[PDB]
């Protein structure tokens, strides 16, 4: 299976200013390492996936409690 | 045509008079440029699909009958359109900003062209006025989100031979605005693509409820950068996907 020559890539280049409670954040995943500045995306109920930056520890909190339950 | 009672004050009708009031409208700019691979399709105006998480339509909102502390909601929800075309799937997601009433698309070349935008006074569908410190409330929470994708749906366009509803909004420079959310895509079908958008008085400008904001990807390159936006794509080939 010869992977692909060098694939774009697919990293966040801005982060939404709100952050969306619990409630509209069933899931989550993480950007990729091909960019020297990735990030933390988060999932919702009615949009998709939106970025979010990890220099605020609401994000960080977030993610933490969706690694529990 | 029939028929001819008809108001003047509705907002629907033309402006207001309210000095301390003018109607927001929201206008953003999509032009997506194809990769040199990905197969033919100008099959624009696939489809769209509204949705708007708890603030549906009616009054329901989760419809949470048990009180304890959550008190989250305060602002309102989402709304996000699915508009499939040109072989792709361009997802939005506004947050406290004018209400999107009309949806166009466009085919020329190996790229699409996408306006989303609220309805101008005087034009038939509605357009709620408010205050200068609504308006100066909303500008600021207002946040658009983006995340086009890869379709390949050969399914036939849907369009409407009824011309095309401008927000009377240019896309000049002024003020500018973060409202530009997350703004992810997959490259794999989508070489260069440029957002614009800019929220202000439908009916007259007023420069302090006038701003902008946009950035320019180009295969991988993106940069921020306050431009006339006002000829990035020909809006006279816009037609409405209704």
């Amino acid at each position: 299976a010869p992977m692909g020559s060098d694939p774009p890539t697919a990293c966040c280049f801005s982060y939404t200013a709100r952050k969306l409670p619990r409630n509209f954040v069933v899931d989550y995943y993480e950007t990729s390492s091909l960019c020297s500045q990735p990030a933390v995306v988060f999932q919702t109920a009615a949009s998709a996936q939106v970025c979010a930056d990890p220099s605020e520890s609401w994000v960080q909190e977030y993610v933490y409690d969706l690694e529990l339950n | 045509m029939p028929a001819s009672l008809q108001q003047s004050s509705s907002s629907s009708s033309s402006c207001t008079e309210e000095e301390n009031k003018h109607h927001m409208g929201i206008d953003v700019i999509i032009k997506v440029t194809k990769q040199d691979q990905t197969p033919t399709n100008d099959k624009i105006c696939q489809s769209v699909t509204e949705i708007t998480e708890s603030e549906s339509d009616p009054d329901p909102e989760v419809e949470s009958e048990d009180d304890s502390t959550s008190v989250e909601d305060v602002d309102p929800p989402t709304t996000y359109y699915s508009i499939i075309g040109g072989g792709l799937r361009m997802n939005f997601g506004f947050t406290k900003c004018p209400q999107i009433k009309s949806i166009s698309e466009s085919a020329d070349g190996n790229t699409v062209n996408a306006r989303l935008s609220s309805v101008s006074p005087g034009q038939g569908k509605d357009s709620p006025a408010i205050t200068h410190e609504e308006a100066l409330a909303m500008i600021k929470d207002c946040e658009v989100s983006i995340d086009i994708r890869c379709s390949e749906e050969e399914k036939d366009s849907d369009i409407k031979t009824h011309p095309v509803l401008g927000s009377n909004i240019s896309h000049k420079k002024v003020s500018y605005e973060d409202i530009i959310g997350s703004t992810i895509v997959d490259t794999k079908c989508v070489k260069n693509l440029e957002f614009s958008v800019r929220i202000g008085d439908m009916c007259k400008e007023s420069s302090e409820l006038e701003v902008k904001d946009g950035f320019k990807y180009v295969d991988g390159s993106a940069s921020k950068g306050a431009t006339d936006d006002t000829s990035l794509i020909d809006s006279t080939k816009l037609k409405a996907c209704v």
